[PDB]
């Protein structure tokens, strides 16, 4: 009469989908990705990611990649660090790629688990606790390169204008650029001049990423830029997010994945709070500021709804914000963002949301 | 009529522990978890076995036999948790019992969600 | 200048310890046992139990036994059902015992994971979904016997008056008794006459257990008993928990591990709620009733605090109740229970609490 | 007051206070293993007016304690200053890296 079936695909089209990475910190061995339709808040499905999973969607939109850690008996027994490849429409497991047992275990900053712009390599952060960048060749299904040159650096910023190049932020206040060969090994590298003072004006690692440049905000509300239109990265800054009135209430940035760039307009979005002082760099947003990176001026400010992380969709002119449990959807087609809806209870403990690529 | 096929009904009515056919459900409704009342969310597998029982349909005044299958092999959905117990009985009446995992014989027994499959008139 | 150390033992004496089995149903692959001090509500430690763990403490008080399921990749890969032996004072893992892949996955009723009176055998419920009882030899660290004679039956009730005997409740409304030999294989068994009507007056599986008899309560508030003092089990009942006023208000029992017996007094404790009807047998307690099992009269009623499960300590005259998240501690030295304290947030989703053994 | 996130020693704790988890500020709960590595913080002691180095070792090999979660960030810096950073699991090099709780161990001035 009725019969329960499986083998089904996600009901909503890929263009409607977002991915909320739920760390489930209270039960961190059962982290997962929740898939939602941003147009109506419908829950579409999920992918389990064991202990402290990280997630990204393949640049071609066909697959979901996760990174996680298993042990034979969870809290004892042999460790297995892996990347998994899952089908994006079926939400089923396809392949496991073994990693060395030093993949980063940490909060879900975008830059810990990325891909080259051509989609041919997964690029991830290792910490043993010595740092290096790991390269996974997607076509081969293997780990292919420890980038030991990145020792003392942190996080991966892919260059959207080259197929197999990325940058990392180093302890000298500069950027190291790595250009991979077609075999996923380092072909060439370069190190920028010092961009920021590590001691005096530390930057948040989250980039506001353009096609050929990246902007970074600092603990004290300054902005730094790395231009990679050429082979050598040119760095600049600081310019201040703050006017005189802002300085009077001690406005500073705070959050995790706390900035975004709308590439067509050059507008940078930043989570901000007043009464800044030592130790407030991860505070929830009192406001979202919208900065014109060309004129170096603020063009809008709106209430932040306690958001901690965001992400931007270029084509649909959207910004998502996330306060740890709830996702807000904003229309950013004009300088002043407009709140469209809130998806309540999208996660228990998430600091990362991402769009399906379109 | 519409009351007999949840695909034709308002989502808010169907996704409720009070929906008439959900009368001995223990777990998260699959229709809230990316599936429907009769389809598992993507990447979860139907249980070949289930607990069973009858539910009264207040719309047409008739009683119907329901089979309460789970979807399996993914971690807990967490949405629309129900714990209804009409005509539910302990483990010495094993197939009327809902305090056990009806994913127990699946390839992977991890419980994802549960649902209520209409067998026919009681 | 300080140094961080491990290797420490539980900081409170064994006699103070209780074990709250947290299923963590929202994240059932990370179930765990929370160890608390009942005297002051202090959290003492925990034991991780993976997917849908069950727990008991060894009769000698030296070890904690858990039962759980692993897979190589959690949601895929090979299944391993196990019993684990943990040190009670260090809360460390010692030994894994392999089970066949059919251990019961289900809510934490006491009777799904038990031990013989002599402590030599762990006795557990299987479901494939065909039911059998599994016997684990503790000394040998081995699964030694599969009691398929128990097909169609459910749950394990150890007989406190015999070293390696237990009973189970069968679909015919009677009890099957199993007596093990020294090696854990079944030496003999017997079936009682019908105790209750399965169709007309189903019982809750949780026993109110005395040294030589067990009482059970029914969906409609009747009481049945199994007397295993003599050599074959004698059954009786029903008598009603309800007086005329109780009946008019439709009081019935409700809960999971919903009864307990104070053996010295013969007082039985039961979770009850009004407006009973089909489908209310797992409702939280509006009240706890205290019954004299000799006079068959209620001797007290007190607010239930939405409790679902309980356990009794005989020596200290204590009852614990548990509403899913919070544990209430009662002095039951007198007919009317006295609330001593509530331990808030002891669990997210627990239906079972147990005392460390002291006797 | 050691179970409070505002306690002076806990100024860069991201995690569950081990003192709420069956341990103390300097002892792991039973059956959890200390991390040999840690992030380090500098915390001001308002009782004696002095600043102290605190080593934030994690206790490892048991699932999340769940009690007294703190997220304090005094002088905490991102991963390019790695040993000042607390958004990573300092159990990462343990025999079992499952995070149980965090300690706050006094190193000195």
């Amino acid at each position: 009469r009725e019969v329960l079936t499986g083998g089904h695909s996600v009901s909503a089209p890929q263009e409607n989908r977002i991915y909320v990475m739920d760390s489930v910190f209270m039960h961190l061995t059962e982290s997962r990705v929740h898939v939602y339709d941003y147009t109506n808040g419908k829950f579409l499905g999920m992918v389990p990611t064991a202990f402290n999973g990280h997630v990204q969607v393949s640049n071609d939109g066909k697959k979901i990649y996760t990174m996680t850690t298993y042990h034979e008996r969870i809290t004892r027994g042999k460790r297995s660090d892996v990347v998994e490849v899952w089908d994006a429409d079926k939400l089923t497991f396809e392949k496991e790629i073994s990693l060395p047992p030093k993949r980063v275990q940490g909060l879900n900053y975008d830059g810990l688990f990325r891909q080259t712009t051509d989609g041919k390599f997964i690029v991830l952060q290792n910490a043993s606790p010595a740092t290096s960048i790991g390269i996974v060749d997607v076509a081969k299904g293997d780990y292919v390169e420890d980038v030991t040159a990145a020792a003392g650096c942190w996080s991966v910023i892919p260059q959207p204008n080259r197929p197999r190049s990325f940058m990392t932020i180093c302890g000298d206040g500069g950027l190291l650029t790595i250009n991979l060969g077609e075999d996923g090994k380092v072909a060439s590298q370069s190190r920028s001049k010092q961009m920021f003072s590590v001691k005096d004006d530390p930057i948040f690692i989250a980039p506001a990423l353009d096609k050929d440049k990246a902007h970074f905000v600092s603990y004290y509300g300054n902005v730094y830029s790395a231009d990679f239109s050429g082979d050598e990265v040119k760095v600049d800054g600081p310019w201040s997010l703050l006017n005189d009135e802002d300085k009077a209430k001690n406005w500073v940035p705070g959050g995790y994945n706390l900035v975004g760039l709308h590439r067509a307009s050059g507008r940078m979005y930043v989570f901000m709070h007043p009464d800044g002082k030592e130790g407030t760099h991860k505070f929830p947003a009192a406001e979202i500021w919208v900065m014109d990176t060309k004129t170096k001026q603020r063009v809008a400010r709106i209430p932040g709804r306690d958001a901690l992380s965001m992400t931007i969709d270029q084509q649909r002119n959207l910004m998502l914000t996330l306060d740890g449990g709830n996702v807000n959807v904003y229309d950013i087609s004009q300088p002043e963002p407009k709140l469209l809806r809130t998806i309540e209870g999208a996660a228990e403990a998430s600091l990362q949301v991402q769009f399906h690529p379109v | 009529h519409i009351s007999l096929n949840p695909d034709l009904a308002n989502e808010d009515e169907v996704n409720s522990c009070d929906y008439w056919r959900h009368c001995a459900v223990d777990g998260f409704l699959c229709s809230c978890c990316g599936g429907t009342t009769t389809t598992c969310p993507p990447g979860s597998t139907p249980s070949p076995i289930s607990w069973i029982g009858t539910c009264h349909n207040p719309h047409d005044g008739k009683d119907y036999l329901i089979s309460y299958h789970d979807c399996c092999g993914k971690t807990a959905c967490g949405r629309c948790q129900c714990n209804t117990q009409t005509r539910e009985r302990p483990g010495y009446e094993f197939f009327l019992h809902n305090d056990v995992n009806w994913c127990m014989a699946n390839e992977n027994s991890t419980f994802h969600c549960t649902t209520s499959v209409l067998v026919g008139l009681a």
